[PDB]
Parts: structure tokens; C-alpha cells; sequence
């Protein structure tokens, strides 16, 4: 018999993104080639099958630095990290291949699905 | 607020 | 020119609640009288003006235990912690007064607003 | 997915 506040989840994600922009309570650095991205482990796990697996591992859960596979493109990662914290995906002709490959590696099934749809259309 |  | 995934914020909150239920990456214990509640500091901050203030404080941000005011009712807190992680509020005739008082203390303005509306109706 |  609960009542529900429609905008609650969106408002929570918006505040988590504000904490990220101000580098508040970030507890991990994701290294992608020469580039570094600060984030919250819980948000990464909630969005990605790969980070979920990494941070539930009894040894990796305690790492402050995670290095991604050298094939991962920093821009594709940046676009996906922004999507994790906003629900908005900056999908463009020039980045779609790198975004799909990064989403497949990160195990972000809904992003992979829309990339496959957008590629098929063109 | 809604009835879910 | 971004695209948006409508269910993303809700899916993120659902996974954060699953992490909470399994006690994964919880980094704080909230003590309310004899009762203890494990949670994620970032989620508490995203939902509550009080926790936002506590965990942005250069000294309190590092505490693993937070003790609430002894007037706070553990059931009212439990109902509000559930709302933080689900968007669902278990508001009942028998708990509305304790929920409103706890929401005022935690600075959860939308919960305070619906409690004032439900009380006014009766 | 939508146009926001
Ligand atoms: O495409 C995706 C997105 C995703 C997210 C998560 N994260 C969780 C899943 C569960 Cl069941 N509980 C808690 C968490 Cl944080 C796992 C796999 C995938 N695949
Ligand atoms: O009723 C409420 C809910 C709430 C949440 C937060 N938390 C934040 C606010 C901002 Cl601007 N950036 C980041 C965070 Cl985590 C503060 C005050 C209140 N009042
Ligand atoms: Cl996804
Ligand atoms: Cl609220």
C-alpha cells in the first residue's frame, strides 16, 4: 500500500552526478590509456555488468585504481560514464563504433541494443 | 506522488 | 543532441537497493536508538539535506558510524531509508506523525510535503 | 530510448 514519488530516481541520479562533478565521495579512478576518470564504485556497478563483477570480487572491491583494456577508447568511455550518471547518451556518427565496443566491454546491454539499432538504420 |  | 533511456534512473536505483539488501559496498551505519541501519553515504546525501551536510563536512565525511538525535523513531527512519532506495513511501495512519518528524529532521522536503497533505485531508 |  505504498505511495510513489515519480521523480525520485531521476532526482537521486542528478544529485549523484552533482557529487561526481564536484569530486565528492568518489572512491575509484578508472584509467583508460593516458586518461583518468573519477567515479563512485556503486554507480559504476549499478550501470555495468563489468564493474558489477569487478567490485563484488573480494580482492578488486578494495582497489582505488582500475585499468581498462588498452583497446578501450577514452572518448567512448567518457560518453558512457556521462550516460551512467545522466541517462543521456551522446551517440554520433563519428563515435557510434567506439561507444558500441566500449558498451559491449562494460556489459551495458541497453546501450549495445540502441547502437546496433542505429548502425542497422544507416 | 502516485499509486504505483 | 543526446538520446535518453527513460528507465535508466529507476534501474540504477533498483540496483543500488539490491547492493543495500546484500550489504555490498555499504560504508556507513546509521544508529537510531538501539537500531542500526547500513547504507551508502552517496545515496543518503542524494536523498537528504541532513546527510548531504554531514558527509560534505571535512571531518564527518570520514565517519563509519552516525548517531541520530534520540527523539528519532527507528521505524520512521526505516520507512524513509526504504523510500530513499525505492521511491516508495509506506505512509500509514499509525506512522505518518513519526515519518513527517523524521523527514523534517532528515530534510526530505517532498516527503514532508506529502505528509502535510495527507494529515490536512484527515 | 527517447529524444529528451
Ligand atoms: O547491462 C547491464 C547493466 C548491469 C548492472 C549490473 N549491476 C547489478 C545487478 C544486480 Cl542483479 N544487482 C546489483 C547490481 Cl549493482 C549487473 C549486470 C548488468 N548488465
Ligand atoms: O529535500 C532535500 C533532498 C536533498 C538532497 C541534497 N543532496 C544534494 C544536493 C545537491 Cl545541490 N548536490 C548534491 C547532493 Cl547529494 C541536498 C538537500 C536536499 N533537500
Ligand atoms: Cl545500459
Ligand atoms: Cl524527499
Amino acid at each position: 500500500s505504498c505511495i510513489q514519488f515519480t521523480r525520485h530516481a531521476s532526482d537521486v541520479l542528478l544529485n549523484l552526478n552533482r557529487l561526481r562533478s564536484r569530486d565528492i565521495l568518489t572512491d575509484v579512478v578508472i584509467v583508460v590509456s593516458r586518461e583518468q576518470f573519477r567515479a563512485h564504485k556503486t554507480v559504476l556497478m549499478a550501470c555495468s555488468g563489468l564493474f558489477y563483477s569487478i567490485f563484488t570480487d573480494q580482492l578488486k572491491c578494495n582497489l582505488s585504481v582500475i585499468n581498462l583494456d588498452p583497446e578501450i577508447n577514452p572518448e567512448g568511455f567518457c560518453i558512457l560514464l556521462d550516460f551512467m550518471y545522466t541517462s543521456r547518451l551522446n551517440l554520433r556518427e563519428g563515435n557510434i563504433m567506439a561507444v558500441m565496443a566500449t558498451a559491449m566491454y562494460l556489459q551495458m546491454e541497453h546501450v549495445v541494443d540502441t547502437c546496433r539499432k542505429f548502425i542497422k538504420a544507416s | 506522488w502516485v499509486i504505483p
